């Protein structure tokens, strides 16, 4: 698995790819990895997939619950801690996750909290959680400018996922793109690795190791 | 959290066109030592219903003291306790493997292998198992423990499928369970040669025999063998 | 731990009408680390191929071992190592090294020049060999292959159909194995020619 | 006892007696609760008029007595018959020396002119006792106050027959890992006579 | 020391058509090398159009099989008997199991149906409750050997259009119920030849807007 | 005590001459006369039987031995130098290919391996 | 473990290799050369077990150095490779296992090409354009299969090492104290002593 | 694996099933368990596949060269002492669990032997983990001086009740009958009652399907 | 049994008679090879014709006993005489509900006008057995043999002293965790009678 | 561990600490504050367990914050820590206790006197001119206890923190990516935004 969500000009990416394995075993090639928490946060599934996907869809609600009560739009600083603050009283037991909280606020702006099954939750601008996050990593650390254009952002955290997906025998399947602005999410497609790694490599002129 | 200390071997049964048959032998081992010879591992319920036990012998005498309660506790306020409201197999089959189930999630278990065998109201067979697990299971034979791997290969050649059962007598179904105690004698360390059988069947009833006993045993060839190869006398 | 799922791969070998047919995929890796994608596990010494799933160390060994002893066997009797003779040797290899076996899964293609034969055979790590008439699978992806196999295959067929069914056979036994893919190749085998072809495949 | 490999269980016992000495045993191996062979032949002849009752393993027990009987072939051939105490000299050295690997618990019993009927019991550690009866195997637990009460030194064939069938068919009847039949083995100046005993007898006395 | 849990082997496997579902299962309950049962169905309609399958150990099948049942019938009754929808059964079903994360259900679950539009569905589980809509999906011991079989000829992963040089993938018709179910009895006589617990019997159980039909077909005994 | 004999015994004289082998050659050379005659479709191997008394049952002496399935061999000379040649044949055939190949040798191999254990007692200590 | 990078450009191999050796808690050496030159035209690095390392490293330099005065002749890459592969796939079910991982960097000089072998501790031998051991991979295999060309220049397989250099140093956790770069061409093996910073 | 001996009037027959496993995937559908040690000894071997096929290999080769050097007949006690004095050899560890059966010139035997290096004699025997159904059947039916026709059924039988009910046996029943005055007769596939029913569609591909990247001959001769 | 706590080990026997019923057991206690204490009492009243033998845990049964002595007592304030099967119920309960945490093998016998004389064998599991006699602790397993074949029901009291102080004396001989005095405690109509038979008198039988 | 160092000037104190946050294989951040300002003259900076760490951090300060508010006073830096000390102490013999180690670096307006307190996991608490937990010390405090001087300016302990993070940098094998340094003094508290070079 491979996950990431950097923050830019005009808002947040995030880029998952969607396998899942038991072993040797690949169990799924289409795993969604982005939890749609509401209109306007997005989590990503890394670690346990029931954990991630029970904990975050509660967190949906929990959310809700406050813009009931205070009649207000929940902050990412909020929210995240509410996960955070949850996922501490289970310390120990057995949890297991690694996730980024991500939504865009008027008051916050772009925000982006990892928040893990040890209590960690840290704010920052590009995260990379998974079995593949060294390989996305490299990518993204190398291309990464607070100026992107929308459209070059999109494809430099798809561009990552590939190359997680290329290397990462756990990663792979498709990759799934969210543009996250104030409004609400954007999603942008999902895309099959095999028919996107032989259009990256032609047009780009990488993996030129690989045979094609 | 435990282990069983006395315990009863193989439990076996089979059911024909009128009835289900099911055998235990009267052993309650203490590891291999068999300890007590005079163990009745086959429980009436009522009229209808047999309940055959292996396993933890303290255990399946807890199972007993549950079985008279819920006969006792059935007749309450129930004018109809020995008719149309009575105990069915199904009923009692139900209940254990309830217990059972609930016994081990709470990481205590009842250490037996239960066979529940009975005829319902309307006439139908009942044979079902349950063991320590909360495991269920029903087909045209059942045997537990050991007799799971001897007994029912047997009584499987008198009723391979379901077609079958309306096909056999209880002639040929208690001969087959009579052979079928008598290779568990040969071959498990377990068994003892004294056993007990019963027969519910839908027109005459409960038939419950006490104190059978292995015969017609082959062991005259054994005077023919000598040694373990090569010695000739 | 396991010696045989470090590197990954999988080996397969078909019989037809007057052909046989094993095809391999391309994978080594180290663990979830994609390594090579370069690396061929069919290997033939004359007309008999030898194709090795397991541990890179010991597929290389072995191929480097039965290059050595199919040399000195030409050598001493002037003529090529059939694959029913191939076969024996192979499995007397591994057994002499019982209780410290290589951990690889050999698998034997050929055609008998004598009789025209179609022949495939498989190995466990100690030798057992598996003389089958269908198909042969080995590999970190053995279940998918013989889920495949079970399925796709139908005795008989000719050579370009039996290409297209260990094609798949592979291809699709791969896609499910994390340890498997990034590429693979297929021979198919006549008594007078053999065609090697590299399949298009996904690439994660 | 190495996980899964064939126990003999057993009773067995060699008992002397005026005429010479008589070696009993049940029949039944079992891997757990399996019996894998219910007509086992446990009394091995080692020599024409010295035997062994074999309790323990069934493979060492099976290679022990093995090389004892070729052991004593040659000490025939070379130096005439040999003492019971040499063949349960023999044994011992065996038992002793490998008393790491095998387990072995193995009653001697034989017959000489000079010395009439012996025993001599190697129990697990290769220690060798000379007694005028011995019981050995896992049912013997079971028989040893039965045995002790019992057991009259001189007794005749008869009685002798008789002790042996009914300490055995105790024995039998409390372990599981002995049954089957009872064989016996009379080693006498008149030659070696085999008997066999069937549950139907001596199940109920 | 006790061990609470057991594998009843089995192998299940549910495929969505446009406007039907399939869930099929073996009818093979074994324990270790021994059969206890070649006819115990492990496939059951749940009330309001749901058909559903825990596999693994059969204890933990059967009593979330019960409890299901259970939750539909009290959904009905606390909710003015309003029928359950397939995506609200996935996700109580995910509660169910999450409800015990500390000590799983060790079974992998699947729940087939339709949905609101009518189209079919198929949902699998996690022994705790993660799950996800799918076309199809095998569950169980053989899942490994009809997953791979079911990706090329269901979905046609790896098939191209012969003469395009592999550059037009082969196109997505979608199977009829007579297909998918000659699929399915071909997964599960392939599965059958090459695990040993996979047998005796196959039972398939349909969902089309008319309800739930059953289906039973032998398979080899050894 | 021991072997101390690791020296060859068959050496060669001024004239490029192997004594022994000559002289073993000579032992032949007195033997019983062995042919054989190959075939179109076989080959046929014989010798005399030089019973050395009417007292002794010249079957219980085979000159014409098995090898394997498919080879025998005959020879002249020391007799019990054949008998231990063929107990040895026999062995290599089964030690060196056999049990390694699963099949018997080719004649040729099978003959090659005897032909070694005879160029070793050339040469050998 | 220490970082070993190679990269095989048009005209030459690269090896890049850490400079610290750690023992414990403290760094006992910021300025170690983790390479052999085995011939002329032939380099390899090295990473693993502690002393382990050095004795395999310097053994097979003796070896090949004993070969090349044998013979008067210097054995092709894929020769030196295939003698170090060998002698790695000895070990493994050895008494005591060498556990040691190298590249082989070497310019062949009939064939007229660089080539790169990368062989684990187990005599897993592969033949590619970049490569590494241990975890070195993980962090930069993104970069080079992304910028990697096979007619690149000396400057601009530098220029890439760099980058990885960079993404190792920023993601990584310890300090491996830079790089000791390392050229092997048609003309022999030079060392870069200009890499802190180009 | 089932594997059985029955001995008959004039003979001894073995018997054994063909599926070989490799935990709970059938490795090989129609292995062969019937192993020559010489032209009329045969022995049945059960647990690791490639011991039973070595050690009955090597004792056949040295009892081959035992009888050429002296010009007599194989006996089955030879085989015996020779294989339980090579498995006592190695502790257990090649795991060859046989049923070695033949005629000589002293009559006809019947023995098993056990990994460990310990042999039975009996009139029936059966090893494997089918060993229990097949010997549940031999308990049942088996009565003395049984003719050859009634031990190959007998015989055929136990195996059977190995196949149906042991996870680990199944296929076919390979047969080989061994009689005091003639060849032994080796049956290989004497029951096959386990054929696959045909498939319901064909999987064959249209040509061109598979995506080819590069195509190239092989030069196989020098 | 827990790490170093005192161990009963044990010969102990309860005998049903013509007159009613007797208890007997021999009196060693242990820690290891250390006889803690050789001349014990096992055979503890639990009511006036209700007694038991008890064997395995010192700690154990004496916590058991005294409950159940209490819930004797207070049942007999309430409702009058307690039957033995009664008097084993509650034993049982106790035995079965602690299954885990107890090492307890208690024999319960007692006399009562209408019952005769009763036996009851607790075996580890907390189980309940009615037997005409019951043989328990770690010498036990040496008289299976002997009592079996000397058994006899409606026995004198003189013949079933006699039966308890063969097999018991067979008992303490045979076995380490055993020795001291013989105990016996006769229940019958006339009363409770006390015996007790010293080493020089049942060693040689 | 991460890096936590403390050093008590005369007028004031100063607490640096590092940067970087490592989760497994990769430092996930590199601008990290591992602190938090308990009091307007006290602040604690912490080291330990994942997360325990921030979760105690801001327990902490929540209390103290409460204590401020409905007493309308600042309490000691002395008082502070034997607060922070009890409840550290409580946590040991816990269901699962807090594995955090603390500096508690506060200007106590009352005394007008700078305090430093060191506080370990266990509730181990000692009041001194500098301090540190885990290793840090074992390579600093050497340096400390050579440079260290009572009347120090605040200008001193800052280079004297830069040699001691000069000594960690070189010898220490993880790359805690620098530190953050804050002052404590009568005016409060500040961060030097100046350390990466100074
Ligand atoms: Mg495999
Ligand atoms: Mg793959
Ligand atoms: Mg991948
Ligand atoms: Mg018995
Ligand atoms: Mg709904
Ligand atoms: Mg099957
Ligand atoms: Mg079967
Ligand atoms: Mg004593």
């Amino acid at each position: 698995t491979t996950t990431l969500a950097f923050r830019f000009q005009g808002g947040i990416i995030v880029a998952v790819d969607s396998r899942a394995t038991a072993g040797n075993w690949v169990a799924s090639q289409t795993v969604k990895r982005v939890i749609e928490i509401n209109p306007f946060l997005l989590g990503t599934m890394a670690g346990g997939a029931a954990d991630c996907q029970f904990w975050e869809t509660w967190l949906g609600s929990q959310c809700r619950l406050h813009e009931l009560r205070e009649k207000e739009r929940i902050s990412v600083a909020a929210a995240s801690k509410i996960l955070s603050n949850l996922v501490y009283q289970y310390k120990g037991a057995g949890l297991s996750m690694g996730t980024m909280i991500c939504g865009y606020t008027r008051k916050e702006g772009p925000t982006i909290y990892y928040v893990d099954s040890d209590g960690t939750r840290l704010k920052g601008d590009i995260f990379c959680v998974g079995s593949g996050q060294t390989f996305a990593y490299g990518v993204l650390d190398s291309n990464y400018k607070w100026d992107l254009s929308v459209e070059d952002a999109l494809y430099l955290g798809k561009r990552s996922i590939l190359a997680a997906a290329h290397r990462d025998a756990y990663s792979g399947g498709s990759v799934n793109l969210y543009h996250v602005t104030e409004d609400g999410w954007i999603y942008h497609g999902n895309h099959d690795v095999g028919e996107l790694f032989w259009k990256v490599k032609e047009e780009e002129g990488s993996f030129n190791n690989v045979i094609g | 959290t435990q282990q069983p200390i006395v315990t009863g071997t193989s439990v076996i049964s089979m059911k024909y066109d009128n009835g289900v048959i099911i055998a235990a032998d009267n052993l309650g081992s203490y590891g291999s030592l068999l300890r007590f010879n005079g163990v009745e591992r086959l429980i009436p319920v009522g009229d209808n219903t047999v309940v055959g036990i292996s396993g933890d012998i303290s255990d399946m005498q807890h199972i007993e003291r549950l079985l008279k309660d819920l006969v006792t506790e059935n007749a309450y306020d129930n004018p109809l306790a020995d008719a149309e409201e009575a105990l069915e197999p199904s009923y009692i089959f139900e209940y254990l493997a309830t217990v059972m189930y609930q016994r081990r999630s709470k990481m205590n278990p009842l250490w037996n292998a239960i066979i529940v065998a009975g005829v319902q109201s309307n006439g139908d067979q009942f044979l079902r198992y349950v063991n320590l697990l909360g495991v269920t299971y029903s087909s045209p034979t059942l045997a537990t423990g050991f007799g799971a791997h001897m007994a029912n290969p047997l009584l499987r050649k008198v009723v391979d499928r379901e077609s079958d059962i309306p096909k056999t007598t209880v002639q040929v179904a208690e001969e087959a369970i009579v052979n079928a105690m008598r290779v568990l004698y040969y071959r498990d360390a377990r068994s003892s040669r004294n056993f007990s059988l019963a027969i519910i069947d839908k027109n005459t009833g409960l038939t419950f025999k006490k104190n059978l006993q292995v015969e017609n045993m082959k062991w005259d060839f054994a005077k023919d063998i000598k040694g373990y190869g090569t010695q000739k006398i | 731990s396991d010696p045989s799922s470090i590197n990954g791969g999988i080996v397969v070998a078909m019989t037809g009408k007057d052909c046989v047919a094993i095809a391999c995929d391309l994978r080594l890796g180290s663990q979830s680390l994609g390594v090579s994608n370069k690396f061929e596990k069919i290997f033939h010494y004359g007309h008999v191929f030898l194709g090795i799933t397991g541990l890179a160390t010991d597929v290389t060994t072995l191929n480097e071992m039965f290059r050595y002893k199919t040399n000195l066997y030409k050598l001493k009797e002037e003529r090529a190592i059939e694959p029913e003779t191939f076969t024996q040797l192979v499995s007397s290899s591994l057994y002499e090294r019982r209780f410290g076996p290589y951990f690889v899964g050999p698998v034997v293609a050929g055609i008998n020049s004598k009789s025209g034969k179609p022949f495939i055979a498989g190995f466990d790590l100690i030798g057992c060999i598996d003389e089958a008439k269908d198909f042969i699978v080995s590999g970190t992806a053995s279940d998918q292959l013989f889920g495949m196999c079970e399925s796709l295959y139908e005795p008989n067929l000719e050579p370009e159909d039996l290409f297209e069914t260990i094609s798949q056979a592979l291809l699709n036994a791969a896609d499910r194995d994390a340890l498997s893919g990034w590429g693979a190749v297929v021979y198919i085998i006549k008594k007078d020619e053999v065609v090697k072809r590299y399949l298009k495949m996904r690439q994660d | 006892l190495k996980k899964g490999e064939v126990s003999l269980g057993a009773s067995i016992m060699a008992v002397t007696f005026k005429d010479g000495v008589i070696l009993g045993a049940d029949s039944r191996t079992t891997t757990g609760a399996y019996i894998a062979n219910r007509v086992t032949d446990k009394l091995t002849r080692v020599h024409d008029k010295i035997w062994c009752c074999r309790s323990g393993s069934a493979a060492d027990t099976q290679a022990i007595a093995d090389i004892v009987q070729y052991h004593l072939e040659l000490y025939t051939s070379q130096y005439g018959t040999p003492s019971t105490e040499t063949a349960a000299s023999v044994f011992k050295e065996l038992c002793y020396e490998n008393k790491d690997n095998l387990t072995a618990g193995i009653i001697v019993a034989g017959y000489d002119d000079k010395n009439k009927g012996e025993v001599y019991t190697i129990p697990l550690g290769g220690s060798v006792h000379k007694l005028p009866y011995a019981i050995a195997g896992s049912g013997s637990t079971f028989i040893y106050g039965y045995c002790d009460k019992n057991f009259r030194e001189n007794m005749s064939k008869e009685e002798t027959v008789d002790f042996i069938k009914h300490s055995l068919s105790q024995a039998i009847k409390w372990d599981g890992s002995s049954g089957g039949v009872i064989r016996m083995v009379v080693l006498t100046a008149a030659g070696v006579e085999r008997l066999i005993f069937y549950p139907d007898e001596y199940e109920q006395l | 020391q006790f061990n609470p849990y057991g594998d009843n082997g089995g192998t299940i496997l549910g495929i969505a058509g446009e406007d039907f579902a399939v869930l099929a299962g073996d009818t093979r309950n074994i324990t270790d090398y021994s059969i206890n049962s070649r006819y115990e169905p492990k496939v059951f309609d749940c009330g309001d159009n749901i058909v559903m399958s825990a596999n693994g150990f059969a204890a933990d099948g059967d009593a979330l099989v019960k409890r299901f049942k259970n939750s539909v019938k009290w959904y009905h009754f606390d909710h003015n008997d309003k029928k359950l929808s397939i995506n609200s059964a996935a996700r109580n079903i995910q509660h169910l199991l999450y409800g015990k994360r500390f000590f799983p259900y060790y079974v992998h679950t699947i729940i087939a149906g339709l949905d609101e539009d009518g189209k079919g569905a198929v949902y699998s589980f996690d022994p705790v409750g993660s799950y996800e809509r799918e076309q199809c999906r095998a569950g169980g011991a053989a899942a490994s050997l009809i997953m791979p079989f079911l990706d090329n000829q269901v979905n046609f992963k790896n098939q191209y259009e012969p003469g395009t040089n592999g550059k037009v993938k082969k196109p997505l018709k979608y199977l009829s119920v007579e297909e998918v179910i000659k699929l399915v009895r071909d997964s599960f006589t392939s599965a059958t030849e090459r695990h040993i617990q996979v047998g005796d019997g196959l039972e398939i159980l349909i969902v089309t807007k008319d309800g739930v039909r059953k289906e039973f077909y032998e398979l080899k005994r050894d | 005590m021991t072997d101390r004999y690791s020296f060859s015994l068959t050496t060669f004289s001024p004239s490029g001459k192997l004594g022994q082998i000559d002289y073993a050659l000579t032992a032949v050379k007195q033997g019983v006369t062995s042919l054989g005659i190959k075939a179109t479709n076989g080959v046929v191997i014989a010798t005399e039987k030089k019973s050395s008394s009417p007292l002794a049952m010249s079957e219980t002496l085979s000159k014409v031995s098995l090898l394997t399935p498919d080879i025998g061999a005959v020879y002249s000379g020391m007799g019990p130098d054949y008998r231990v040649l063929v107990d040895k044949s026999r062995k290599v055939a089964h030690t060196s290919y056999k049990r390694i190949y699963g099949e018997y040798p080719p004649t040729k191999l099978l003959v090659s391996e005897v032909a070694k254990i005879m160029q070793e007692a050339t040469q050998s200590g | 473990m220490d970082i070993i990078l190679g990269i095989r450009v048009q005209d030459s191999v690269i090896l890049a290799s850490s400079k610290a050796v750690t023992r414990g808690i403290s760094v006992l050496k910021d300025s170690d050369d983790k390479t052999r030159q085995l011939s002329p035209h032939t380099l390899m690095s090295f990473a693993g077990e502690a002393g382990d390392t050095v004795q395999f490293a310097e053994y097979i330099q003796a070896n090949i150095q004993l070969y090349s005065i044998r013979e008067d002749y210097e054995l092709s890459p894929q020769a030196v490779s295939s003698f170090v592969r060998q002698e790695l796939a000895k070990s493994i079910r050895s008494r005591r296992p060498y556990q040691v991982n190298v590249l082989i960097g070497g310019y062949d000089k009939k064939k007229n090409k660089p080539e790169l072998y990368q062989i684990d501790y187990l005599g897993t031998k592969v033949e590619l354009p970049y490569g590494a051991h241990g975890y070195s991979g993980f962090y930069t295999f993104s970069l080079l299969d992304h910028h990697y060309r096979p007619d690149m220049t000396t400057e601009e397989g530098l220029d890439l090492l760099k980058l990885c250099v960079q993404e190792l140093e920023k993601r990584m956790p310890m300090d491996f104290k830079g790089v000791i770069v390392k050229i092997v061409d048609k003309d022999g093996i030079r060392q870069v002593d200009d890499f802190q910073a180009q | 694996t089932t594997i059985v001996g029955v001995k008959f009037n004039n003979g001894v027959v073995i018997a054994a099933d063909t599926r070989s496993t490799q935990g709970p995937i059938v490795a090989d559908k129609n292995c062969a368990k019937l192993h020559r040690i010489s032209p009329k000894i045969w022995c049945a071997g059960a647990g690791t596949a490639a011991d039973t096929e070595a050690v009955t290999q090597l004792i056949g080769s040295n009892i081959e060269l035992h009888s050429l050097y002296t010009s007599r007949e194989p006996r089955v006690v030879s085989a015996l002492q020779m294989l339980k004095q090579h498995l006592f050899k190695y502790q257990g560890h090649i795991g060859a669990y046989l049923i070695v059966a033949g005629v000589d010139p002293t009559g006809s035997h019947l023995f098993s032997i056990h990994a460990h290096g310990s042999t039975d004699v009996g009139y029936y025997l059966s090893l494997g983990s089918g060993s229990l159904a097949a010997m549940a059947v031999l308990e049942s039916h088996w009565k003395q001086d049984l003719t050859k026709e009634e031990a190959i059924k007998l015989a055929s039988d136990a195996i059977q009740a190995g196949i149906w009910n042991d996870l680990g046996s199944g296929s076919n029943v390979d047969v080989c009958v061994m009689e005091i005055g003639k060849d032994a007769e080796y049956l290989r596939n004497y029951l096959t009652p386990n054929v696959r029913e045909e498939k319901q569609k064909s999987y064959k591909f249209p040509r061109g399907t598979t995506a080819v990247l590069k195509e190239s001959i092989v030069n196989i001769c020098d």
